[PDB]
């Protein structure tokens, strides 16, 4: 269904999907927040706000288009989404405004305006938003001094010294035809497409990006927030995961599954057929927790994060939930395997088959970006289902058991023990 | 029993179960709140437990919503499965326990945890008040159950025997095989339900303007009015939400949201201001009503408002057929006013 | 919980030489305490086993 | 420590079987009557022992009449047997009152937990 | 600085010092509850604790008291220890330490023990209501404090030195000899306070008609109506409060309290009707407006309410007097309305 | 709080033999366990005195 072309530098890939009543086109750049420097971080946050500002979404109103863009790691994308035969005029408001002319927007008034939001935006986030920024943290320490700790948001230390030279600087090493996916989603064929692109110009800057000198490494560490005014505790806990490009992607990913998610204020959650739930449930000991597989260009993270009140209890709840990973590594049953292929079939088919055109285009951009092609979801299907017991068991006990992690935290986590105490259970004695 | 569904060549499918058992059809307050939190318990013949293992393994979730108007089920699922979660829905509504220990221990309990939550938004309560003061006992009864009146277990029974009718109830797939669904939601247990009478009424509802409220709260202060809206208007404030929060507005910068609820009747047309002070609630809804009283002209804002619509009816499957090619302008006569927050330093009906 | 915890002999060694609460800046003087009780153990031991063979 | 499912299965195998109910019945009302907790003003429903998560879960669901009621026998026999008597035979239980009131709450939670641990050793086929 | 005493053959006497510093002249929310909860604290020359101790073995009592319109300081103790009690209150007014830490510890507790047991009586609720719609801002604020709005310690101190003034206050007693009182006013601490000016206004307060509220309440349900009064109609809604309540009105069982507040320049009808059943307060306060609306003789009352007035003015030492004589009928024309319980079961202002 | 609740030596007294909360109806067969504490008592103490004239 995934039909990818090449012309000139630039590379254009579809997804047609013909009951769409809405098409999405935009481009989407392979650089992304690991590209920046601990002085410069906050440009690629600039740059969103510059695209999504009330003068360029006035014209963009206009003629009945609407803008979004998304930051990452490693990718950033900005998308223009109208009804199926309007691609014409977003493929023109795209040239125009970003690609070929940036004066307009970069102007004096235009630039203090959206500067001024923007580190608002981020103060609230780091005083308000506890999960989300002990997640970030937990990013910071695991991939200390290494391009994969910058924050995507940027740093507020950081932003405050940011000028317009900044972003011209940044945008003249990235925003190339060697680094850029033109992407089209909806209802929009892909004979049209190109067809559209080639009948203008549509060409990006020449020059080719700059190349990273250290690759990101991980290292067992941790990083204590500790504030005794907020009335719950914030922890993640990972070890170091799966690169996108790698055959433990799927092993990985429903090694996470098999834990899954939780909530306690949930009537059918309490019933879910995990192991771990029969021993955190006769003294609650958290609110939710979940379990994730994250994989970038050079590495990634697998762990969980979790939220509770019950202050004086933090050390159960940890001993508990990595004494069920160590038997992913010994006593890993079949049920638990069987079970876990249905549930992450079914959560691939609700992020790639969704009915969101503009979720379907930075998915799509981000896979061609990386490896060139995209893998379709009834191959993955047969990958998925050709996991056996034994190759889970050979992938933990290569990533998980006897392992460094890395922990962030914040809140009250005064009863959240030492590292040593926390390393020790990665193992058993008697085994 | 209105049967259809639309075909795709995708992986997943998606069953949904509408019922017209919203909270404006509740005989007592909240009682509708607590036959949502009831659906997937014990049936007669399988446990909750039991369904929910199942189904773990053959790759599907369930799940209940209410709003004002309905109460639906649904059902995520993998494309081969379809017989099995079309029996399991239609054992809810046919033959659900209800158990005296199920509501003090698992229902209960879910019902204190939502309302608590919505409790805590300043914005939900001034939205709620919008639809008391406007419709008194039609469209304004309370969404969420409080514990004010006593609802028992068999209110809840009784409620039950009254909404899961053949004649109140739609079923709806998507990426599902309509000649396959037909088929199968016969030879169930949904065509054997009781035939009773839709609960759906045609005519208009009885609507109230010029009225006011204020609540005290601590925290953030908010100022909202509310419009009704009968079946011929619906889509010239359809226009007007969508304008006044985009950037073709100069207002849009003083409004934190905007939206038009729609009816098989009628709609609410909503329009919020929130801050945490409330020298800058008093200022911002004093210059938006000033404004909308002079008259604005809508007609630029009609082709960004047809993809807006565009976006949200791909999810729904029966949305309200609009035109858009005849609206023009507009301009503010009478509304209802909510103040919630620092009500001292807010303004009333009669100064704006 | 942790049987290390619920359990009435166990929670009695729990408490009192695995997770007691020690300040981090204690130095080697806070040592002593322990050796004393190593030489009431040494000196116990021995003297029983010498016992066996005196009037 | 056998559950009541196991009681009742067996006890109805003799109660079904007319020649079983003849000659089993009779001793089994004799036994009772020498057993002798109805002189104490007690029903056998008051004797099970409650130290367990299965009998903690049904006397939560038992009702507030019948809770409050359960609660007065127990100290009333209690108080009893601490002077060495009897009570009056006038206060005696009768045998129509004698009845299983706690066993359908025993029954029903026993049946919940027998189910969870089938679908925790559930394994799957083809 | 008015000063005024009445002697008699007693062995107790008492004390008072009025201010005009009530919460109808308060700049925040419940900064006058918060004075009057300081009032008794720390002085610069002397500690709270030192004088209940000493207070103790001389025999008496002190008290601070807070309505709408006065802050009242009272003193009860044997009648040889005059001067002793004239300079303790002066002191008060005078020199309070206003320490910070005196805030959290013993004034900010005991403000909310008074706000938790006043927001369980659905009477109390519903006055405050009929006092908000009826006055918006001044003798419609707030009684007590909340926390809804920021009150700080300078806000205290800042409410203080406003109210404290020597043109603010007057001075009382019971069972004192005069023209000893003032010379002891005379040397203390009170000749030295600032010459303020006086709070209190000689115009007429404005006021609303026809407003209406309803408050969502667990608990019993309580109906209740607010009419407005001004000076010339004083002594006519006297009689017809105490006509409504006594056994010559047919009503008097459907009522549960009714009274008027009187102030200087005018005052507030108030009708509560009260009970466990919604249907019941429903059909009688239905009942009670038909009734008045179609008039009443308050002819046969005026005796009853001559005894009355003289019970409650006994200990009154500045009582407006009231004539009672001119009143012949009475007919219900517009009032406020308020609703507190169960509201979807009670009826609406249009409907009485 | 009262001086026998409040200490650390006492309150092992008074939580084992002052405040203990028993059942009203035990019988005289309950007070075999506080005689064998007292048989415990008069054998090591009558056990020592001869001690001191044993070979
Ligand atoms: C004094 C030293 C302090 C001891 C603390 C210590 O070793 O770590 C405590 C460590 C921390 O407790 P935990 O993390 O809550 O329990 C971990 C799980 O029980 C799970 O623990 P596990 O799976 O790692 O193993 C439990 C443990 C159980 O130990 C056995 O007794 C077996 O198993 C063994 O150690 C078996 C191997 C022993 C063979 C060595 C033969 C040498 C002779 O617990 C243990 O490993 C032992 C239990 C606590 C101490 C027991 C009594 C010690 C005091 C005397
Ligand atoms: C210290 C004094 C007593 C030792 C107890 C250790 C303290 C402790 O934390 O134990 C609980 C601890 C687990 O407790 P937890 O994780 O804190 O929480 C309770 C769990 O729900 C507990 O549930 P779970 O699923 O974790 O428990 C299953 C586990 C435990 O389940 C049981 O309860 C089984 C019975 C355990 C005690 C047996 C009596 O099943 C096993 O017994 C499997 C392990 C058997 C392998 C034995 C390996 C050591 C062999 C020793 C030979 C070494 C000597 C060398 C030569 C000597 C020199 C000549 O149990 C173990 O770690 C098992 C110890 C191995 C048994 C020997
Ligand atoms: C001769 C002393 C020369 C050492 C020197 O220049 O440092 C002076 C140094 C200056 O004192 P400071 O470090 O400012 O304060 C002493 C700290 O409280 C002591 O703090 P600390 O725990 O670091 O000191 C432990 C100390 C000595 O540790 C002890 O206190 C342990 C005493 C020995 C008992 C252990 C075995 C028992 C055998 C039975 C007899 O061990 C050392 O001095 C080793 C590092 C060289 O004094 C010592 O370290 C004391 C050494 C006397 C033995
Ligand atoms: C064995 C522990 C006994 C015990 O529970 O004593 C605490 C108990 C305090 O009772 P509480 O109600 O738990 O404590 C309330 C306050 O501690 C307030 O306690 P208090 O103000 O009643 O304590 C006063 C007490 C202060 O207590 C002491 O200084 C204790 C004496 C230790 C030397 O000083 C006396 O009045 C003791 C002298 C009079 C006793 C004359 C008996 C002579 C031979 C028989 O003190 C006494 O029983 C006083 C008598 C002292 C020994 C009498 C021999
Ligand atoms: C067999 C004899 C003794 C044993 C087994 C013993 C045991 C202990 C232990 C294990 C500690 C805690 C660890 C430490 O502080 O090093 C301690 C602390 C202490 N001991 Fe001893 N002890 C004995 C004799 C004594 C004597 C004779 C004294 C004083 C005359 C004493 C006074 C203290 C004090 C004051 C502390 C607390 C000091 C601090 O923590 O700063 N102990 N003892
Ligand atoms: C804290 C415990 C103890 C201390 C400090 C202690 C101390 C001593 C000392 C200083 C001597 C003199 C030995 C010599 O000078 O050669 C001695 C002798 C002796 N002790 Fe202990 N003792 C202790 C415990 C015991 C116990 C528990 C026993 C028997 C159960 C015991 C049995 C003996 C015997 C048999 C001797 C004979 C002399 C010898 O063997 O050297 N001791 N003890
Ligand atoms: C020197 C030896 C012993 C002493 C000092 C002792 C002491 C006690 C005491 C004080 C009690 C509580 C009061 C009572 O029930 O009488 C008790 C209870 C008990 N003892 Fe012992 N005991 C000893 C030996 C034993 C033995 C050998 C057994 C069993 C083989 C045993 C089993 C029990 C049991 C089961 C209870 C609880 C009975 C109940 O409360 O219903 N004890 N013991
Ligand atoms: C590091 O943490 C610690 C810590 O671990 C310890 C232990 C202590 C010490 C604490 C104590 C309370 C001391 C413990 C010891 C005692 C109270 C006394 C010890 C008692 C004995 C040694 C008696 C045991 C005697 C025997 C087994 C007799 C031997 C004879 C035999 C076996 C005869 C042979 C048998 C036959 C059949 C022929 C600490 O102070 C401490 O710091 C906090
Ligand atoms: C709480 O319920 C109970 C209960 O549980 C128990 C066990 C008992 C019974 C027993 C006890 C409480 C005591 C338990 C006994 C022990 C722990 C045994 C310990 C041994 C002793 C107390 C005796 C020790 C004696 C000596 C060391 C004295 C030796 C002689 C000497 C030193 C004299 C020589 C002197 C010179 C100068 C040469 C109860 O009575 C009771 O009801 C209150």
């Amino acid at each position: 269904a995934e039909v990818t072309q090449l012309s000139n530098g630039i590379v254009v890939a579809t997804e047609h999907n013909p009951s769409a009543h809405t098409a999405s086109v935009g481009v989407v750049f392979g650089s992304g927040a690991a590209n920046e420097n601990p002085y410069n971080n906050g440009v690629s946050n600039l740059w969103k706000n510059i695209f999504l500002s009330k003068e360029n979404s006035a014209v963009a109103a206009k003629e009945g288009l609407a803008l979004s863009s998304n930051i990452s790691r490693d990718f950033q994308s900005y998308i223009v989404s109208s009804l199926p035969g309007s691609t014409d005029k977003s493929l023109d408001f795209l040239n125009q405004s970003f690609i070929q002319q940036k004066a307009n927007l970069l102007s004096s008034s235009n630039f203090e305006a959206t500067k001024k939001s923007v580190l608002k935006q981020v103060q609230d986030f780091e005083e308000n938003d506890h999960p989300n920024r002990v997640l970030e943290h937990l990013h910071s320490t695991a991939f200390q001094n290494t391009p994969l700790s910058l924050p995507t948001r940027g740093t507020l230390e950081s932003l405050e010294n940011l000028v317009v030279a900044d972003l011209e600087s940044f945008a003249n090493n990235h925003f190339l035809n060697s680094n850029a996916v033109v992407v089209g989603t909806g209802n929009i064929k892909h004979e049209d497409l190109v067809n559209s692109i080639e009948s203008k110009n549509l060409s990006l800057q020449t020059g080719t990006k700059p190349v990273l000198k250290k690759k990101a490494a991980f290292l067992g560490s941790e990083v204590r927030l500790r504030d005794d005014t907020l009335p719950k505790a914030w922890i993640s806990l990972a070890v170091e995961g799966e690169p996108v490009n790698s055959p433990n992607y799927f092993v990985a990913k429903l090694a996470a599954q098999i834990f899954g998610s939780y909530n306690a204020f949930e009537p059918a959650s309490r019933l879910q057929g995990i192991k771990l739930l029969d021993n955190i449930q006769e003294y609650q000991l958290c609110d939710n927790f979940n379990h994730f597989s994250l994989s970038y260009k050079d590495s990634g993270l697998w762990g969980f994060s979790t939220a509770t009140r019950n202050v004086t209890m933090i050390d159960d709840l940890i001993h508990f939930t990595l004494k069920q990973w160590n038997r992913l590594t010994i006593s890993v049953t079949d049920t638990e395997v069987e079970r876990a292929k249905s549930l992450l079939k079914l959560q691939l088919g609700q992020l790639y088959e969704s009915g969101n055109p503009v979720n379907d285009a930075n998915l799509l951009g981000a896979e061609v970006l990386i490896k060139g092609s995209k893998l379709s979801l009834g191959e993955a299907f047969k990958k998925i289902d050709a996991i056996t017991v034994k190759d889970v068991k050979a992938w933990a006990g290569k990533r998980l058991w006897d392992q460094d992690i890395a922990i962030a935290g914040t809140g009250q986590i005064e009863g959240l023990l030492d590292y040593m105490r926390i390393r020790s259970d990665m193992s058993m004695m008697r085994w | 029993l209105t049967v259809s569904a639309r075909d795709a060549p995708t992986k997943i499918s998606t069953l949904a179960v509408k019922v017209h058992g919203g909270s404006r059809y509740a005989t007592k307050d909240g009682v509708a709140h607590l036959l949502n939190r009831f659906n997937f318990q014990n049936t007669n013949t399988r446990s909750a437990l039991k369904l929910v293992r199942e189904s773990e393994l053959l790759g599907g979730t369930f799940k209940s919503t209410l709003d004002r108007e309905y109460i639906t089920l649904k059902a995520t699922f993998l494309k081969d499965d379809l017989p099995y979660y079309v029996n399991a829905l239609a054992d809810v509504l046919y033959k659900t326990a209800f158990k005296p220990h199920e509501l003090t221990e698992s229902v209960l309990p879910a019902a204190r945890y939502d309302y608590a939550v919505a409790e805590q938004c300043p914005v939900k309560s001034a939205e709620d008040q919008l639809y008391a003061i406007t419709f008194r006992k039609g469209l304004g009864n309370p969404l969420l159950y409080d514990g004010v009146e006593r609802v028992s277990l068999q209110d809840i029974k009784d409620f039950a025997d009254k909404v899961y009718t053949k004649e109140n109830l739609e079923v709806s797939g998507e990426n599902v095989v309509e000649a396959d669904l037909k088929r199968f939601v016969d030879e169930s247990l949904l065509s054997t339900l009781p035939a009773g009478k839709s609960l759906v009424s045609k005519s208009e509802p009885k609507f109230f303007l010029g009225e006011e409220n204020r609540v005290r709260f601590i925290g953030d202060s908010v100022a909202a009015i509310g419009i009704p809206v009968n079946k011929a208007s619906l889509a010239q404030y359809e226009v007007l939400a969508n304008y006044l929060t985009s950037a073709l507005s100069e207002l849009s910068g003083l409004i934190s949201s905007a939206k038009l609820d729609k009816f098989t009747d009628g709609g609410l047309f909503t329009l919020f201001v929130r801050d945490q002070d409330s020298a800058v609630v008093s200022s911002n809804i004093k210059k938006i009503v000033a404004d909308l009283k002079k008259g604005k002209d809508l007609s630029p804002a009609i082709n960004y408002t047809k993809l807006k619509n565009a976006v949200q009816n791909e999810s729904v499957s029966s949305p309200i057929e609009l035109n858009f090619d005849a609206v023009k302008d507009f301009k503010l006569g009478k509304f209802n006013y909510v103040a919630v927050g620092d009500v001292s330093n807010l303004p009333y009906l009669d100064e704006l | 919980m942790a049987f290390r915890k619920s359990n009435v002999y166990l929670s009695l060694v729990n408490s009192y030489i695995i997770d007691s609460p020690q300040p981090s800046s204690i130095n080697y003087w806070w040592n002593m305490g322990s050796l004393l009780g190593l030489c009431l153990v040494i000196q116990i031991v021995t003297g029983i086993f010498m016992a066996m063979h005196y009037s | 420590p056998q559950s009541f499912t196991s009681i009742a299965r067996i006890g109805d195998y003799i109660l079904k079987s007319p020649v079983l109910s003849k000659l089993c019945v009779p001793v089994a009302n004799q036994f009772i009557n020498l057993a002798g907790y109805k002189k104490l003003g007690l029903k056998f429903d008051d004797l099970i022992a409650e130290e367990n998560p299965i009998m903690q879960t049904a006397l939560r669901r038992l009702p507030e009449d019948e809770s409050y009621a359960r609660a007065y026998r127990i100290i009333r026999a209690h108080q009893t047997e601490l002077t060495h008597h009897l009570l009056p035979r006038n206060e005696w239980i009768k045998a129509q009152e004698d009845v299983p009131y706690l066993l359908p709450y025993i029954l029903e939670a026993e049946a919940a937990a027998k189910e969870k641990d089938e679908l925790d050793n559930i394994e799957v086929s083809k």
